[PDB]
Order: C-alpha cells, then sequence, then structure tokens
C-alpha cells in the first residue's frame, strides 16, 4: 500500500489540496466514533488522523484532552482502537489512515509489535508526539518495516539541519505547523505538506494551499462540534457533515 | 547533536514534542557554559554558603547506635535554608536562567516543597516565578501554597486530568514550549528530559562532596554505605555522586513501599514498575498493563513522582546502587524514634532513608557498619499527618 503516494497523485491531477480531520478515537463513545469517523469521509475528508486516549496528552490543547477524557469515560482502551481501526479501514479501503501516538503507547508492548498491529489494522502513518526527530530511529525504524509512514512535525522556526532531517526521515506527508518552510521542504524533496494547527474556517485552508501545503489539518474545530453536541448525537452528525463539506470545499480548484 | 550524553545506558533521553527540542539545547549549552566558567562556581558558591547555610552539618547519632556496632551519621540537609535539600538546585538553576538573560521561572510541584524552593529562589534573584499545581494538591497543600504567595510567586491551580502532580508537569511543559525566550523551566527532580538529570545531579552534588570531606575527618575513611530516599532521585543522586567512583561504598536508595509492595499501593517504580516513555525520559515507572501513567502511593507526597530519575536506574541495573523499599509503618517508626532519641524531626521523605539505616542496623547489630543518612528534610511540616495517624490508632 502506498496511500499518501496514491492521494496526493490523484489530488495533484485535480489541482486539488487534501483537508484531513483530527478526531479522538472513541470520542464520545465506540459507536458514535465510529459513526461520526464515516461522516467525515462522506462529507469529503481525503485523509483521517486520529488519537488514541492516553492519560497525559501532553501536547494537545483543552479541546483534545476533553475528547481524550471523555474517550477514557467511555472505558476505550488502546485495544478497542484497533479494533475500531481494522473496521475503519474494512469500510473504505484507499483514505489514508494516520494515528497520533505518544510513546509510551508505541513502546509499551514492544515497538516493533506496535507498528506490525498498525499494519494488520490497514493504518498508513503514526506521527508520534513526543519523539523528536533525533531520538526517533527506532520508532521510524519499525515503522518503515511495517509499511507504515513515521511522521514527522516540522515547527516554524526549524533550522536547516532539523529541515534536511524531517525531509529524509518522514515519509507519507510532513505535518508542517502554523512559504520558506515549504520552498525549503520541497528543495530537500520532503513528503508532501500539510499545515496543521489553529486551522479552523475555509479559508484558512485555501491560504494553506496558495502557499504550497499539499493539504490541511483540523482537529480543534471538528472535535468542538462533537463536544458541543454531546447532547444531540443526531445534530452532532449533521453539523460535523455542513462543516466538513465547507472545509473540503475550500480546497478545491 | 547535544554536546552531552542524554543517556544513562538505555534511561533517560529527550522524549519532548519537537518544538520544546530548542529550549531542551539551549538549556544544555548554558549549563556546559556555566559549569567552565569559575564565575559561575563562584557565585552559586556564594548564595550556598551566605544564603542558604552551607556546608550542612553532619550528626552523629549514638543513642539510636548504642550497644551495636553501626557508627551512623546524618546529613544535615533538613537545616539547609527552606528545610530540605531543593534549595541547592533552584539556586543554581535560577543562576542559570540569569546566565540565559531569563527574567520568568516556571515550575511544577506535587506537595508544595519544590514550589516553595522555587519560589524562594526566585524571590532571592529577582525573578518572575510562576507555579503550577495540580488542584487538589492545592487543596491539601495550603500551607505551601501560602508560602508560594507570601514570597510573590503566583500560584496557577492545574484542573485538567486527574488534577495531581502529572498533570502540573503537563502544564509546566506546555507553557514553556511558548515561553522558553523569556522563561527558565525550573524542573523538580534529577529526572525528566536531558539535561535537566544532569543538571540536577551536578547542582546537588555538593551534599556528597560535604558528606565525604566530613567524615574522612570524623573516622579516617569512607563510609560502608550512603542511605537516600527516592522520590524522584535528586536528593539521592547528590548524595550518592561524589561516590559512585569509590567502589568500597555502598550506594542505597530508598523508595516508598506505602501500604506494602503487595499491596500495589507503593511509589516503587525503579524496583517494581515497568520501563516506559514519559515525561521526557525512558524510565521505570508506575503504569497500567496497557501504557496509561498511573499514580505513586506514599504517606509521604514528596515521594509521589510516579517514576525515578534515569541514573538511578543505570546505577540500578550495573549493580552499582541497591534499591530498596520502606512502608508508611518502617517511616513513621524512624520518624518517632529520631525525634525521642536525638531531638530532630525528619521530613517523612527522609524517614525512609533512616527507616532502612535502622532495618540494617537491628537485623545485624554485630555486624560493622559505618552508616550515613541523607536526612533530606526537617518534618514540622509532617506533625500533623503524624499526629492523625497515631491518634487513630
Ligand atoms: O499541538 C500543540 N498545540 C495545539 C494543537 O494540538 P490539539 O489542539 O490537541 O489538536 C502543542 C502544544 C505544545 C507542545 O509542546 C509541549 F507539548 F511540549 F508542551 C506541543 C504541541
Ligand atoms: O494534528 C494534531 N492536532 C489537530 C490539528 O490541530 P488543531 O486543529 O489546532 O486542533 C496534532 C498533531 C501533533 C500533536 O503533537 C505534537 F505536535 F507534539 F506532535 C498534537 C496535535
Ligand atoms: O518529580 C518532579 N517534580 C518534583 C516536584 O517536587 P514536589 O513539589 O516536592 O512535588 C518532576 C517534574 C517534571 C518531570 O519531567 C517533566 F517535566 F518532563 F515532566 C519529572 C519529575
Ligand atoms: C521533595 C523531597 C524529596 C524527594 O525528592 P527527590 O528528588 O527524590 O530528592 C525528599 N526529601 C525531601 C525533604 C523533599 O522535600
Ligand atoms: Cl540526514
Ligand atoms: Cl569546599
Ligand atoms: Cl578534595
Ligand atoms: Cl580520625
Ligand atoms: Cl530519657
Ligand atoms: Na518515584
Amino acid at each position: 500500500m502506498e496511500r499518501y503516494e496514491n492521494l496526493f497523485a490523484q489530488l495533484n491531477d485535480r489541482r486539488e489540496g487534501a483537508f484531513v480531520p483530527f478526531v479522538t478515537l472513541g470520542d464520545p463513545g465506540i459507536e458514535q466514533s465510529l459513526k461520526i469517523i464515516d461522516t467525515l469521509i462522506d462529507a469529503g475528508a481525503d485523509a483521517l488522523e486520529l488519537g488514541v486516549p492516553f492519560s497525559d496528552p501532553l501536547a494537545d490543547g483543552p479541546t483534545i484532552q476533553n475528547a481524550n477524557l471523555r474517550a477514557f469515560a467511555a472505558g476505550v482502551t488502546p485495544a478497542q482502537c484497533f479494533e475500531m481501526l481494522a473496521l475503519i479501514r474494512e469500510k473504505h479501503p484507499t483514505i489514508p489512515i494516520g494515528l497520533l501516538m505518544y510513546a509510551n503507547l508505541v513502546f509499551n508492548n514492544g515497538i516493533d509489535a506496535f507498528y506490525a498491529r498498525c499494519e494488520q489494522v490497514g493504518v498508513d502513518s503514526v506521527l508520534v508526539a513526543d519523539v523528536p526527530v533525533e531520538e526517533s530511529a527506532p520508532f521510524r525504524q519499525a515503522a518503515l518495516r511495517h509499511n507504515i509512514a513515521p511522521i514527522f512535525i516540522c515547527p516554524p522556526n526549524a533550522d536547516d539541519d532539523l529541515l534536511r532531517q524531517v525531509a529524509s526521515y518522514g515519509r507519507g506527508y510532513t505535518y508542517l505547523l502554523s512559504h520558506h518552510l515549504i520552498e525549503k521542504l520541497k528543495e530537500y524533496h520532503a513528503a508532501p505538506a500539510l499545515q496543521g494547527f489553529g486551522i479552523s474556517s475555509p479559508e484558512q485552508v485555501s491560504a494553506a494551499v496558495r502557499a504550497g501545503a499539499a493539504g490541511a489539518i483540523s482537529g480543534s474545530a471538528i472535535v468542538k462540534i462533537i463536544e458541543k453536541n454531546l447532547a444531540s448525537p443526531k445534530q452532532m452528525l449533521a453539523e460535523l457533515r455542513s462543516f466538513v463539506s465547507a472545509m473540503k470545499a475550500a480546497s478545491r480548484a | 547533536t547535544t554536546l552531552l550524553n542524554p543517556y544513562f545506558g538505555e534511561f533517560g533521553g529527550m522524549y519532548v514534542p519537537q518544538i520544546l527540542m530548542p529550549a531542551l539545547n539551549q538549556l544544555e549549552e548554558a549549563f556546559v557554559s556555566a559549569q567552565k566558567d569559575p564565575e559561575f562556581q563562584a557565585q552559586f558558591a556564594d548564595l550556598l554558603k551566605n544564603y542558604a547555610g552551607r556546608p550542612t552539618a553532619l550528626t552523629k547519632c549514638q543513642n539510636i547506635t548504642a550497644g551495636t556496632r553501626t557508627t551512623l551519621y546524618l546529613k544535615r540537609e533538613d537545616l539547609l535554608h527552606g528545610g530540605a535539600h531543593k534549595t541547592n538546585q533552584v539556586l543554581g538553576q535560577a543562576l542559570l536562567a540569569k546566565r540565559m538573560g531569563k527574567s520568568e521561572i516556571i515550575a511544577e510541584t506535587g506537595a508544595g516543597q519544590h514550589g516553595v524552593a522555587s519560589a524562594l529562589a526566585s524571590a532571592l534573584l529577582g525573578l518572575k516565578c510562576r507555579i503550577y499545581m495540580g488542584a487538589k494538591d492545592v487543596e491539601r497543600q495550603s500551607p505551601n501554597v501560602f508560602r508560594m504567595r507570601l514570597m510573590g510567586a503566583e500560584v496557577i491551580p492545574v484542573h485538567s486530568g486527574s488534577a495531581t502532580l502529572k498533570d502540573a508537569c503537563n502544564e509546566a511543559l506546555r507553557d514553556w514550549s511558548g515561553s522558553y525566550e523569556t522563561a527558565h523551566y525550573m524542573l523538580g527532580t534529577a529526572a525528566g528530559p536531558h539535561p535537566y538529570p544532569t543538571i540536577v545531579r551536578e547542582f546537588q552534588r555538593m551534599i556528597g562532596e560535604e558528606t565525604k570531606a566530613q567524615i574522612l575527618d570524623k573516622e579516617g575513611r569512607l563510609p560502608d554505605a550512603v542511605i537516600a530516599c527516592v522520590g524522584g532521585g535528586s536528593n539521592a543522586i547528590g548524595m550518592f555522586a561524589d561516590f559512585i567512583n569509590d567502589t568500597s561504598v555502598g550506594l542505597i536508595g530508598v523508595e516508598p513501599g506505602g501500604h506494602g509492595i503487595e499491596t500495589g499501593e507503593h511509589g516503587a517504580p525503579l524496583k517494581h514498575g515497568r520501563v516506559g516513555i514519559y515525561f521526557g525520559m525512558k524510565a521505570p515507572m508506575m503504569q497500567t498493563a496497557d501504557g496509561q501513567i498511573e499514580e505513586s502511593y506514599s504517606i509521604s507526597a514528596g515521594l509521589d513522582f510516579p517514576s525515578v530519575g534515569p541514573q538511578h536506574a543505570y546505577l540500578n541495573s550495573i549493580g552499582r546502587a541497591d534499591y530498596v523499599s520502606i512502608t508508611d509503618d518502617e517511616a513513621l517508626e524512624a520518624f518517632k524514634t529520631l525525634c525521642r532519641h536525638e531531638g530532630i524531626i525528619p521530613a517523612l521523605e527522609s524517614s525512609h532513608a533512616l527507616a532502612h539505616a535502622l532495618k540494617m542496623m537491628r537485623e545485624q547489630p554485630e555486624k560493622e557498619q559505618l552508616l550515613v543518612v541523607n536526612l533530606s528534610g526537617r518534618g514540622d511540616k509532617d506533625i500533623f499527618t503524624v499526629h492523625d495517624i497515631l491518634k487513630a490508632r
């Protein structure tokens, strides 16, 4: 499988950017999370980024911290997350699926076994939030051994050595935080950039693509709709549908 | 690239989001520079002497050891300004912050002692101090919170997650990732991402240096063993560091056994946890079978960091240091013993170290042994805790 490569080729042919929602698996419960994810796809998500609930999500802001708490309240475990992942891939064969993980969950039962499990359920990439590229060797090697793309954050202040490492070591896409970085990354033959952090409106999706990124990632904006509508799951899905449709439209040529 | 080795064997490292790496790299460079700067060394030594009250005494305990072949000394970190060893390293880290042109300090605290230590260092050196503390902890440590605020620190209650130490740690780091141009993160133990285990050891190493000089002066030889409690590892590594190369000197670290290892309600990750990656480091920690981080339990809240410094895990793995545990009840007995027989009220943290030494003596009373216990703090703060337990009995 080369699902990211295939997606970007297809999007390029359509002069289109990717829109990529971030949600927490199992927020606010297993069955509703599965429905949420199907809704995001049916509204035009090009790829998914999916979080596994973790006790101490250091790199996440209040919205996503709350999503993890909701998932824990539902008794969601990583094992249950992997069952969900298998079911999602089974429903949707081509959409790239990326995980946002913390190191302890990857290291816990053995790094190789974690990536093997990702391969078995049909995941495409893993971003390990608290592994900097300087210490990523065992993670990216295991990822690549199991046909998983290791994803790295490229900070807006990244120096030249960091740009070169990210361009060399990452695959699938480069996670770019919110035009110079974009051009350097292209120069160093990095995986295509997706811009993430604080993307909450169509205008920002369009701006990311115009700057030369291959697409945009949105999480807080999407999870806020979940939080807003906890009492009304049916309306939750309608609001998710209209928001994703609008955001996806903004990426179109 | 780093200037120094971030690992101790397989333990340690720098497991932080990419955005925090410049902050760690800046700090390592500043520390390596400072350690080679005689002017920095002289300023640090001056604050330690004339503000904190170093050197601290080394006190023999004949009343406790009478009739056995144990000689016992207490290294009196209880006599340091602030009443615990944490003062040493906050003064060094506050000087580092100034060296880096930082005007603001961020710290975490659980049982409040690191909060108070950070606040007093920040007051002395004219830094703007903000302290993150889990809301549950803010509730159960109101004396310490009041001290921090008297010293002009801003105390920020943390509601996220379980509202305890690990959540306070997380808020401190999130803040630092945005503020590190102007703020230094004053981490409170010899754990977390490199370079903190190294920096905290070096800024606590005078404990062991002094102990070595004092024991040679008083006994004409090195100790048979030095014994220190292990919450995160700072007072222990400070006592141990100068003796690591003295291969005859035993290094014994004491983790809290809580209600007993078998009960599961303990704080002994080094010997009874499982290696994980969290807090920026690879280390033994308290965690569920599927890798969620848990809490340590001890009568002594200061021993509740749910992992341990990576140098301790390394010294254990190569057999250079031995680690044991002491239960709440053993610590309470040692607390009572020291009050009654030496007129010193020890911190319940330190009482774990004392309890193990008492065991070493009592189990084998005709064994020749010269022991030093690191008395990491005074126990005024614990008298209500001890009163309440003894009353409910
Ligand atoms: O991702 C961050 N911000 C918001 C985006 O995440 P989210 O709002 O959860 O989608 C974010 C914030 C801080 C950070 O550094 C550290 F964790 F070390 F403190 C790393 C990432
Ligand atoms: O994709 C993520 N969040 C969703 C997009 O951000 P937002 O839309 O602001 O929630 C996201 C990515 C990485 C991350 O951790 C770290 F940066 F350290 F790698 C945290 C959140
Ligand atoms: O144990 C810690 N702090 C001591 C607080 O002392 P006290 O006030 O007595 O609870 C402590 C704090 C931070 C840490 O690493 C990281 F920053 F990454 F989270 C590791 C240990
Ligand atoms: C905080 C504290 C400790 C535990 O911290 P370490 O980093 O393990 O030394 C021990 N003793 C006292 C008095 C403390 O305040
Ligand atoms: Cl390279
Ligand atoms: Cl001296
Ligand atoms: Cl000397
Ligand atoms: Cl002598
Ligand atoms: Cl008497
Ligand atoms: Na501990």
